[PDB]
């Protein structure tokens, strides 16, 4: 019943201008977790929230891109990996040839442009993963779809549930867009924003992932005992 | 595992004109069938069914042309290819496993048609003397001492089972050959011009002389010797 | 919608093949496969479903023995020490082994795999890796027929305070359970990941011997 | 038969006014008594394999006439010798198969398969009188592997005999499924449970039995009871939610083709988030349910949208746990 | 089905629930497998019986009371409620047959008029709506398969006063969704349309001041009606007033002249479309049918647009247009109002000129049309439109001026076959009877203008006569005069023309094609006024409108007759001057040729009837098209007047079309019958062919032609052998192979041996695959020669009935008898000649095994029949054939020992009395009877089972007797040994046979069948030759 003619590959548009394979990709990262972005004027920060079962550990979230950038993806592991490698590969190469830091928006074109020509090609297949990336100092944060679309908000949440959070952020957007030199009250307000999308679940040393960057602050990443909220 | 490909080019093959080859004491004997008549078609097209690969070794031919064409081909630049690296004539059971591995090749890899040829290789070497082979599409090779390939597979194999000698003379598998194919064809009577021969047979004198490959006059007064 | 549902039902490997556990302790690593009935006259010695990949490192798998996996992280731990001049990580092989999988990802490649290891950054380590060209971190897995069952033991037996013989002992009564008694010493093979000996394969009188102490600890 | 004359045979085809007659071939006494005499024969050299590995079971005398009498049985289930088969399926033939699904490596030595010969036995041409034996029996010690073999031949029984089964039978049948349901010893025997019972719930058309099931697999399903610990401890190891979740997800996987969706289905679903939101065998279990919900109902979800509001549509997202999801 | 009870139906409705319910997933599209096509047939045919048991129910019920048995209407109810969703999943399915039959099942469940079928009419409704709306785009299937399931219910919902609304608005949807790249879709389009056209009328039913619009009625209750039914709600529910009214008819037939101009302008479109023939076919159904469903105002209106938008359009571009889409609507018209034809003509005439004046038709191109010959399109529109003038011709002598002037002014082959049918349109349109009228419903008609939107399909008063008041067109005496006088002086001029042209031959093209072009004018007066020939002229039961009478007093009275008549022997003997010139100067010539033999085929197959282009498609109303359309099963024809009007005409024309041309050839007739013979024994595949086809039909036309074909192919055969004319020998053994002359040869017992005589001959000759067709024909002989049988085992109520009450038909019977036997008696003996003839040629010449072969397998089949006579000499050649050593030979000759021995030995078992072999009574006497039926029986049986030493009796094959039973008698083998009751010359035979098995020919038997032998198949052959030789042995014939 209802049978789609026009789903089958990436080089075919729906009568309509659709692209079908696109919008699956983008309702791809629904399946991964939950993920909050924020940015202060002086220092950004991303929370993310699996376990296979009680005798497993937990799946890595944020990657570090550099010493000064960094993201957290939702969605497919590998496309996540190809996407940081990439990223870090042109980072390196802005910092040996032009002794230049890469900037947070010249890298979300670099993303957008890799990942349009999957959407082109035949025979190949979208990415399935939505990023976050966060920048050094000003603060920048960015949201990157598998169809090639980059935003520059203030603040996001992607994945599982993560309507809370982002209601959460519209409503205290003007609350924590002044936390200037207090990273620890933006960490809160971000930890806050993800347990505004868990459905009663709590948080926890083994489910909870932070990463941090400013000025001055290089970009770290909170696991384990380092995320008890201290 | 049945080969459905193979299957085909066999029957294929069934439909095609008859070759026999017959093994003597002394010589070999190869024999073959014109079927192709159109009142105006050109006889003269060298030799239609029985090739040469070298001064040695003969081949007889059933099935599509072109394959045939492209394996005697190969087959040449083989054996040109052995005699320029060893100094030597190659041996007939080299280049009929080579042709053989060339077809099994061809029946095992996708997007090639399996070669809808049936060979029939008639040489001589010092280490075996005469040696007749058969080959088919699926890449198997035998040796016989009388065979026959084409359309009347099975009478002419019976005909030569009843009259056969492990001690026959060229001139007695030339009669044998010719009364065979005279008992099998659908055109009542054979013809000189519907048949293709050739002997390979070494003399007193160590000449080796493997090229005789019959003249269509040659052919008539064969035929009107043994009467058929 | 649209799925990648190849790769789901790739991970549906419970009917793979023979069961394989693996429990991860403070002194070692213990790997335990089932070995199936074959010919008397058959040299059961031929089948090995419990590999070497190093010295400090052993992988065990559920599926047909045939391969590049093992070779290619082989090659991968005999590359990093001619590089670095030191042994390769656990983790950092595992990783190796699915950036493989994956380059060679909407189609699977390869079968499950229980990669076991020791290195001074992480201590002992057991990892399972999928032919989705991804891994996890375990403590004890089990897979194959029967994996179910035996990961429900698992939960209900790992306490985090185990030894090497208690880990043995464990792995065979899982093995037991799952391939219904009958267990002496042809439908099993143990092998260990120590610091001190590196991998070992146990020979048959030293898993005969595990199973008469197992017999005995039921007796009680 | 051989009968002596016509009217003999008429009088004995009618004879019992329900209308189906006399079976077409009949085993003599002899014949029954010598084959009787064979599979207790076997059953009383059991004493001689009680302590022999596969190499020393797969040389006595035992295993020979037991291999004769599975080859005997696998031929006489072939062709026109099936009714012959059928009175010695509930005394001496299931019993024989499921002790030989005891014998794993002995079989694999041997080259035999009891499972698939026994699952195909439910395809037999059963006649009416030993129907009842043969339900009677399978529902009734046995080992994981011959429960869920006892299973799958009772869903092999059921697809061959659905329109023939009474009441009662299929009652009994259900009742014995949902026993399995809340089996204490193997979760798999759960899980198969878990299917039939599906299996079995499809074919029902009155509304009512359908409710009363729901109800019955709910009660215990309410979460305003217990929190978050309580319910991720309970999935974990209580054996009751286990099996309440399992007949639940199986009665919502009955309904794959429905439309208009029916207004309790998003009401089960939504009751079943809040477990399939912990970790544990139920967790595991209630998120396959929504997965393989949300799986079949794919081509017409855009319609099927409306039947939930914004947070029932929400809870249903994170469902899929993968290694390559994340 | 039978198994339902009306009063007692619970338990058969809850099993039948319980079958849907299991097999409802089973039907989701979704799941293919092997249990598709089983479910949709078990469903079709379910339903399809249910819906035959409750009409057979109902009519019954009409003559009388109701049982208790019948089905009632809550049946019904439950049926639907039932089979719903079942039909909705299979209407959805990727295969179309499984998606036709389970979208057949609507029209049998509307047939029962159930209450619960607003859900349907609902659900069809909304797909439809959705449909048109774009809804799914992206789903082809369902687009096709609600236009279907629309198409199949437009019938049923055109009777609903609710439903009635949705019809014209729709009819313009699907009119203005035609394509020009999707063809099924517009194929499914068409379907709608003419489903929709067949049951209503096109006519404005407004009265005279209604102040009503389609805008501002129709379209709100239609839009509310719609939103109703989508919300979620059914029809019940939906109150209206007294405003329907309004909102129907009233307001919605004011809506047809724009759907019309949209028509109009779409199939102009698709004249530059590359179409299928069927799908050109069906949109001139559907033109016609539009046409004869309007009203005289809205005739008027479309006849004035299809003729403005066809003399200014801008279509017709291509090189190859489908001309036939405007061309055929056009003589509809003229068919509805001949007063139209007139003015239209003249300016076809006046464009035709102009078109000549420009310089089209000067270039010749006879293979093919170019680009510069837009007058073909006007061409084909007065063909046409001259194909149904009728009586509105008496422009007579303009129009015979246009066509000399035509005729005389252009020279091209593709375009001369074009001109030739203007002629043909002429004579056929004044001389063949033919109904005219053919609309739903008259202008004066006396049903009110309320009753009309179904075309009275389900109500009596379409049987009524003034209903039913058809339009017919009978000649008159002007139009016959007209014809006469047409062919005449057509006939002359063409005569005199090709007699000019004959009198100077010349060799290039242009002479030629004069002479093809002339020829074809003649074949197309002669074609035209076929209708006019007497096929008895030269010496009934379905007498059909003949002009000139019946019976032969009425026939000679009439000069016309005559001159007619004479006109036609005029014309076959200049016939044969044409061909005797043609191969006396141009025998390499093939077109030519062509022409003639279409001309002399013509001339043959048209003695009173016409069909060269009776099955070509024309501007009539297809009678297979419109039964399809309009019929349903178990109902007594709900059809239209225009189904009865086609219906009438086609039993006209095969009352035409069902008198019998057989007759004896004339002097004429013989000599173009030689001609065609001469022509089909040619060297040109392009002249032999048709030539071949065009024997045939005269074979078929004359009677004792037979013979002169024989009697003209055996010496020509034999003359060719003699002066190795291969070719011709080829040509006549090809015709040889003519499956007429192939079935009469083997019953030809006159000249069968001298045929197989010459097939011998041939068969030595070797130069081309003449030996190869002569085995196939010598194979053929003998397999299909037929042996005529003595033996008539027949019950005498056979023929005691129908004994005429006289004394003077025995002696007729008897004489009969006595004829048919000394005839029988004299073929068997000419087979036996044949035999004897055929065994001393294989004795004397020594021969190629092929005639060894065939010459064995004959005098088999002569010998092992048991009219015949066994001989010696037979046995004997066939045994000496040893020697030849060939194994095929020696396989054939153990056979035909076989059969000869089988022959012999049932000879002697049935005493010479042949028709026992075919008496079920009759028994061998060496076969006993049984009587099962004793007490005792069974244990003696058992005891027999068992006996190995002195046994009663054997049963060699199959035992099926006591299996389930005992009572029946039981055939059994006597234990004894057996003996032959032969007398001297089967026991000579049989002797001599025996002294030629000496161990040498056994050991020489034995080693060819094994050398002959590569695989293990045993046989039972040589078994049975083992039997065989045993049987000889223990007779004492074998030494």
């Amino acid at each position: 019943m209802f049978r789609n003619n026009y789903d089958g590959d990436t080089v075919t548009f729906s009568p309509t201008g659709r692209l079908f394979q696109v919008e699956y990709a983008l309702e791809a990262i629904k399946q991964g977790s939950v993920t909050v972005g924020l940015r202060s004027n002086t220092h950004a920060v991303l929370v993310a929230l699996r376990n296979a079962d009680e005798l497993s550990s937990y799946q890595k979230k944020i990657i570090k891109c550099d010493e000064h950038m960094g993201l957290s993806l939702a969605g497919l592991a590998p496309d996540a990996r190809v996407l940081s490698n990439y990223l870090r590969q042109q980072c390196n190469y802005s910092s040996l040839v032009f002794n230049r830091k890469l900037a947070v928006e010249r890298a979300g074109h670099l993303l957008c442009d890799k990942a349009q020509k999957n959407t082109q090609s035949y025979g190949g297949r979208p990415y399935g993963v939505g990023l976050l990336i966060i920048g050094y100092d000003g603060a920048h944060l960015l949201e990157f779809q598998p169809s090639g679309n980059v935003t520059e908000l203030y603040g996001t949440a992607i994945g599982a549930r993560s309507q809370g959070a982002k209601t959460y952020l519209e409503r205290t957007l003007d609350t924590f867009i002044k936390i200037d030199g207090n990273p620890d009250e933006l960490i809160k307000a971000g930890v806050e924003a993800i347990s505004q999308s868990l459905r009663d679940e709590s948080l926890t040393v083994d489910n909870l992932s932070i990463a941090i960057v400013g000025k001055d602050t290089p970009f770290t990443i909170y696991d384990g005992e380092a995320v008890a909220k201290y | 595992g049945r080969l459905y490909q193979v299957e085909y080019a066999l029957e294929s093959i069934s439909h095609a004109g008859t070759a026999i080859g017959i093994m003597a004491s002394d010589g070999i004997v190869l024999a073959a069938e014109r079927k192709v008549t159109s009142t105006l078609l050109e006889q003269d097209t060298s030799t239609e069914k029985l090739y040469k690969l070298n001064d040695k070794i003969a081949v007889a031919v059933a099935g599509l042309t072109a394959d045939a064409e492209i394996l005697i081909n190969t087959a040449r630049i083989h054996a040109q290819n052995y005699l320029k690296t060893y100094n030597e004539d190659i041996p007939v059971e080299i280049l009929v496993r080579r042709l053989s591995d060339i077809k099994q090749g061809y029946t095992q890899h996708g997007g090639l048609r399996p070669f809808g040829v049936s060979f029939i290789y008639a040489g001589y070497d010092d280490r075996y003397g005469y040696q007749l082979y058969t080959s088919n599409p699926s890449g198997n090779y035998t040796g016989w001492k009388a065979i026959s390939v084409g359309a009347n597979t099975s009478a002419a194999q019976t005909l030569l089972q009843m009259d056969y000698k492990d001690d026959m003379k060229v001139d007695d598998a030339i009669e044998l050959a010719l009364k065979t194919l005279s008992k099998t064809t659908d055109s009542s009577a054979l013809t000189y011009d519907r048949l293709e021969f050739a002997t390979i047979r070494k003399g007193a004198n160590d000449g080796e002389v493997y090229q005789k490959i019959f003249k269509p006059q040659e052919i008539k007064d064969i035929l009107v010797k043994t009467g058929i | 919608e649209g799925r990648l549902f190849q790769v789901e039902y790739s991970l549906e490997a419970i009917k793979l093949g023979s069961t394989a556990i693996g429990i991860a302790t403070k002194e070692g690593v213990v790997l335990g496969v089932e070995k199936r009935a074959t010919s008397p006259l058959l040299e059961s010695d031929s089948i090995e479903k419990i590999v070497e990949i190093d010295r400090h490192i052993g992988c065990a798998m559920s599926g047909l023995t045939a391969r590049s996996m093992i070779e290619h992280a082989r090659t991968a731990a005999v590359t990093h020490n001619l590089y670095y001049d030191e042994d390769i990580n656990v983790e950092s092989l595992t990783q190796s082994v699915c950036d493989l999988a994956l380059r060679f990802m909407s189609r699977p490649f390869g079968v499950a795999l229980l990669i076991a290891g020791h290195d001074a950054d992480d201590g002992y380590q057991l990892f399972h890796a999928e032919p989705s060209g991804t891994f996890y971190r375990y403590n004890a897995k089990a897979i194959g027929s029967g994996s179910e069952g035996a990961q429900a033991e698992l939960l209900n037996e790992w306490h985090s305070s185990l030894t090497l013989k208690e880990a043995e002992l464990l792995v065979l009564k899982i093995l037991k359970q799952v391939m219904e008694e009958k267990l002496d010493e042809n439908n099993a093979q143990l092998s260990c990941i120590t610091k001190q000996d590196g991998f070992k394969i146990y020979d048959n009188e030293k898993t005969a011997e595990l199973i008469k102490e197992l017999k005995e600890k039921e007796a009680a | 038969p051989s009968i002596s004359d016509p009217t003999t045979l008429l009088e004995a085809e009618r004879n019992d006014p329900d209308g189906l007659g006399l079976p077409l071939k009949s085993v003599p006494e002899k014949v029954d008594a010598y084959i009787k005499k064979q599979f207790e024969i076997i059953k009383n050299l059991e004493d001689s394999v009680v302590g022999l590995n596969p190499q020393q079971f797969i040389k006595t005398d035992y295993f020979y006439r037991t291999s004769t009498i599975f080859y005997w049985i696998k031929e006489m289930a072939r062709g026109p010798n099936k009714v012959l088969l059928v009175p010695y399926l509930v005394d001496y033939v299931l019993p024989f198969l499921i002790g030989l699904v005891k014998h794993k490596d002995v079989c694999a030595l041997a080259s035999l398969d009891p499972v698939r010969l026994y699952a195909g036995l439910g395809y037999m041409p059963i006649r009416k009188n030993h129907v009842a034996a043969i339900v009677d029996y399978v529902c009734s010690a046995l080992s994981s592997n011959q429960t869920k073999l006892q299973l799958a031949f009772i869903q092999h029984f059921l697809s061959a005999e659905l329109l023939q089964l009474t009441e009662e039978e299929k009652n009994k049948i259900l009742e014995f499924v949902v026993s399995n349901l809340y089996n204490e010893q193997f979760v798999e025997v759960r899980v198969r449970a878990a299917s039939i019972l599906s299996d079995i719930v499809h074919n029902w058309k009155e509304e009512q039995p359908l409710l009363s099931l729901i109800e019955r697999f709910a009660k215990g399903l309410d979460v305003n009871k217990y929190t978050s610990k309580e319910r991720q401890k309970l999935s974990k190891t209580d054996i009751k939610i286990h099996g309440n979740v399992l007949g639940l997800g199986a009665i919502i996987s009955a309904f794959p083709y429905v439309f208009p969706l029916p207004p309790w289905i998003p009401k089960q679903l939504s009751n079943l988030s809040s477990w399939a939101r912990t970790s544990g065998m139920t967790g595991q279990a209630a998120k396959n349910t929504i997965s393989e919900f949300k799986k079949v109902r794919a081509d017409t979800w855009k319609f099927d949208r409306a039947s939930f509001n914004t947070e029932e549509l929400e809870d249903l997202e994170g469902v899929l746990w993968r290694s390559y999801y994340a | 089905v039978y198994a339902i009870n009306g009063s007692k139906k619970d338990r058969f409705f809850e099993k039948l629930v319980s079958l849907a319910k299991a097999i409802e997933t089973f039907i989701h599209p979704s799941n293919n497998g092997f249990w598709t096509k089983p479910n949709a047939k078990f469903v079709h045919a379910f339903i399809k019986s249910y819906h035959g048991r409750v009409k057979y129910e109902e009519d019954i019920c009409a003559r009388g009371v109701t049982n208790g048995i019948c089905l009632t209407s809550f049946c019904h109810e439950e049926i639907v409620e039932i089979f719903l969703n079942i039909i909705s999943l299979g209407s959805q399915n990727k295969n179309p047959d499984i998606a036709n039959y389970y979208i057949s099942c609507f029209a049998y469940l509307l047939e029962l008029d159930p209450s619960n079928a607003y859900l349907i009419y609902d659900k069809i409704l909304i797909d439809l709506y959705d449909t048109l709306a774009d809804q799914f785009i992206n789903s082809r299937h369902r687009i096709i398969s609600s236009l279907k399931q629309f198409t199949r219910v437009i019938r049923f919902i055109v009777m609903d006063k609710l439903y009635r609304v949705h019809i014209t608005n729709v009819l313009s949807m699907l009119v203005s969704k035609l394509d020009m790249n999707d063809t099924n879709l517009t194929s499914n389009l068409i379907n709608g349309i003419v489903s929709i056209a067949a049951f209503i009328p096109i006519q404005d039913l407004t009265g005279e001041d209604d102040y009503i619009s389609f805008e501002s009625d129709t379209l709100p209750l239609v839009q509310q009606h719609f939103y109703h039914i989508k919300c979620g709600e059914s029809s019940k529910t939906f109150r209206v007033d007294d405003e329907l009214l309004n909102n129907a008819f009233k307001a919605s037939t004011t809506v047809f002249q724009s759907m019309l101009k949209v028509y109009v302008e779409k199939i102009f479109q698709l004249v530059d479309v590359d179409l299928e023939d069927s799908l050109v076919t069906k949109i001139n159904q559907t033109t016609m049918i539009l046409q004869e469903s309007m009203d005289d105002k809205i005739f008027n209106y479309f006849a004035s647009l299809l003729q403005r938008n066809f003399w200014s359009n801008d279509s017709f571009k291509e090189k190859d247009p489908n001309y036939e889409l405007v061309t055929i609507p056009l003589a509809a018209l003229v068919r509805r109002n001949n007063g139209l034809s007139k003015e239209l003509v003249r300016t076809l005439l006046f464009h035709i000129k102009e078109q000549i004046k420009r310089g089209a038709g000067s270039v010749r191109s006879t293979s093919e049309i170019q680009q510069r010959d837009v007058k073909l399109v006007l061409y084909l529109t007065a063909l046409n439109d001259v194909l149904r003038q009728c009586h509105e011709s008496l422009y007579s002598d303009e129009l015979i001026t246009f066509m000399k002037y035509l005729y005389d002014n252009v020279t091209n082959p593709p375009l001369d076959v074009i001109t030739s049918i203007v002629i043909h349109s002429a004579l056929a349109t004044l001389c063949t009877t033919e109904i005219t009228d053919c609309r739903l419903f008259p202008e004066d008609s006396k049903i009110p203008e309320k009753d009309r939107w179904g075309g009275l399909q389900f109500d009596p008063r379409r049987f009524d006569k003034q209903h039913l008041s058809f339009q017919w067109h009978v000649p008159s005496s002007d139009e016959i005069t007209l014809s006469i006088s047409i062919l005449e002086s057509l006939s002359e001029y063409c005569i005199n023309n090709v007699e000019e042209l004959m009198k100077a031959p010349r060799h290039d093209s242009e002479y030629g094609d004069m002479i093809q072009k002339y020829v074809l004018v003649m074949t197309h007066t002669l074609s035209g006024s076929s209708l006019l020939f007497d096929p008895d002229f030269n010496k009934d039961i379905y007498t059909c409108n003949y002009y000139f009478g019946n019976t032969t007093e009425e026939k000679l009275q009439n000069p016309q007759y005559l001159q007619v008549h004479r006109v036609r022997a005029r014309i076959g003997h200049f016939f044969h001057k044409l061909y005797v010139f043609l191969s006396t100067n141009f025998e390499n010539n093939t077109n030519m040729f062509q022409i003639l033999l279409h001309g002399l085929k013509v001339w043959f197959t048209d003695l009173g009837q016409e069909t060269v282009f009776n099955e070509d498609p024309n501007a009539f109303i297809d009678v297979d098209f419109l039964e399809n359309v309009q019929s349903l099963s178990h109902v007594n024809e709900p059809f239209t007047r225009t189904n009865f009007a086609i219906r009438a005409n086609s039993l006209h024309q095969s009352r035409v079309l069902l008198h019998s041309t057989n007759r004896k050839a004339s002097k004429l007739e013989n000599l173009l019958l030689v001609d065609i013979i001469q022509l089909a024994t040619s060297l040109y595949p392009d002249i032999y062919k048709p030539a071949q086809g065009t024997l045939v039909h005269c074979m078929k036309q004359l009677v004792g032609s037979y013979g002169v074909v024989i009697n003209k192919i055996i010496p020509s055969l034999e003359k060719a052998i003699k002066d190795h004319d291969y070719m011709k020998i080829q040509v006549i053994l090809n015709v040889l192979l003519i499956k007429k002359i192939h079935r009469k040869l083997m019953t030809d017992y006159k000249d069968i041996g001298r045929l197989i005589f010459l097939l011998i001959e041939c068969c030595r000759v070797n130069e081309l695959e003449i030996g190869m067709y002569a085995d196939k024909i010598l194979t053929d002989i003998v397999i299909g020669i037929k042996i005529p049988s003595s033996v008539c085992v027949i019950s005498d109520q056979a023929f005691l009935p129908l004994a005429p009450p006289d004394g003077t038909i025995n002696l007729q019977v008897e004489a009969v008898k006595l004829a048919k036997k000394k005839k029988r008696e004299y073929y068997l003996s000419l087979l036996v000649d044949l035999q004897d003839k055929l065994l001393d040629k294989l004795d004397n010449e020594k021969m190629g095994w092929k005639i060894r072969m065939f010459i064995l397998r004959f005098v088999t089949q002569i010998q092992s029949n048991l009219e015949s006579k066994p001989d010696k000499r037979a046995v004997f050649s066939i045994i000496s054939q040893i020697s030849t050593k060939h194994p095929e030979i020696i396989h054939l000759v153990v056979k035909s020992l076989l059969s000869t021995c089988n022959k012999i030995i049932s000879l002697s078992d049935y005493e010479y009395d042949i028709t026992r072999a075919y008496k079920n009574e009759f028994n061998p006497s060496f076969v006993e009877i049984l009587d099962t039926s004793t007490t005792s029986f069974p244990k003696t049986f058992t005891e027999e089972m068992n006996n190995f030493d002195n046994p009663k009796y054997f049963i060699d094959l199959r035992a099926y007797v006591g299996w389930l039973c005992w009572g029946r008698l039981m055939y059994v083998m006597s234990p004894k040994a057996l003996k032959l009751n032969l007398r001297e010359n089967e026991l000579e035979v049989l002797k001599t046979a025996g002294h030629l098995l000496t161990r040498e020919f056994l050991r020489d038997v034995t080693m060819n069948l094994v050398q002959d032998n590569e695989t293990r198949g045993f046989s039972s052959g040589n078994v049975s030759f083992f039997s065989l030789v045993i049987l000889l042995i223990s007779s004492g014939f074998c030494e």
